[PDB]
């Protein structure tokens, strides 16, 4: 058993990401309650090849700080986030 | 140039945004494009829209309306999805401002072959058509004005 091969296994709660424009795989990642909504988000990035700083993730209707934590949301395996970004014309 | 060599626009969804323009010749509109890619074509099926805040120079859609759409569309068996947005420029021509190439290069970051179609509403272009423009930022980081069909 390689010493990494547990770290892959931490956790056994897998969140599904929307991005909300365009037509791409929804992300299925693997997370633990601790996690906060910024770490889960800055993976979500680094897959999609996005900048960090563009982005926000929203949960059963209401837009998320990156400083939340997953548990503080009540966070269930299977749950579904979307990654938006802003609308604005100026 | 461009991630997306032409645009399709389904008249009904034009339609819809143009109405929307201009039923507020006061304060700029916004909204979402619904549609697909198909190879280098971008299909535009439908706009939508939701609570926003605007004044003659500015607006804002709530982020909560992109939540909850492309939350919809993945959900349902159609394959659509939130291809771009659309703004007004009432009074103030076709453009994009330094804010609108913001919120676009913020677009094709996600989605690569997304646009940003501009609608002046007071005027309409030159045969007679609508003031409107599809734009999308080119690879070298250029507006650049898509064919419309
Ligand atoms: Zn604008």
């Amino acid at each position: 058993i390689p010493t990494t091969e547990n770290l892959y296994f931490q956790g056994h709660m897998k969140i599904k990401i929307v991005p909300a424009v365009g037509g791409g795989s929804p992300l299925e990642l693997e997370v633990a309650p601790n996690a906060t909504v910024g770490a889960v988000r800055t993976k979500v990035c680094a897959m999609k090849k996005l900048p960090p700083d563009t982005t926000r993730l929203t949960y059963k209707g209401r837009a998320l700080k990156d400083t939340e934590t997953l548990e503080s949301l009540g966070v269930a395996d299977g749950d579904k986030f979307v990654l938006i970004t802003r609308t604005v014309g100026g | 140039a461009s991630a997306t060599a032409r645009v399709r626009i389904y008249p009904l969804a034009l339609a819809k945004v143009v109405k929307h323009a201009a039923s507020s010749l006061q304060r700029e509109v916004a909204g979402l494009l619904v549609g697909k890619s198909a190879g280098k074509v971008l299909e535009i099926w439908d706009a939508v829209t939701g609570e926003q805040y605007g004044t003659p120079a500015y607006v804002q859609l709530d982020e909560m309306v992109m939540a909850k759409v492309a939350e919809e569309l993945s959900k349902s068996d159609k394959n659509l999805y939130i291809v771009g947005w659309y703004h007004s420029h009432p009074g103030l021509d076709v453009f994009l401002s330094p804010t609108d190439i913001d919120t676009q290069k913020r677009y094709q970051a996600m989605f690569s072959k997304a646009v940003a179609l501009v609608v002046d509403p007071v005027d309409y272009a030159k045969i007679s058509s609508l003031k409107f423009k599809v734009f999308q930022i080119s690879k070298e980081g250029r507006v650049v004005s898509l064919p419309v069909s």
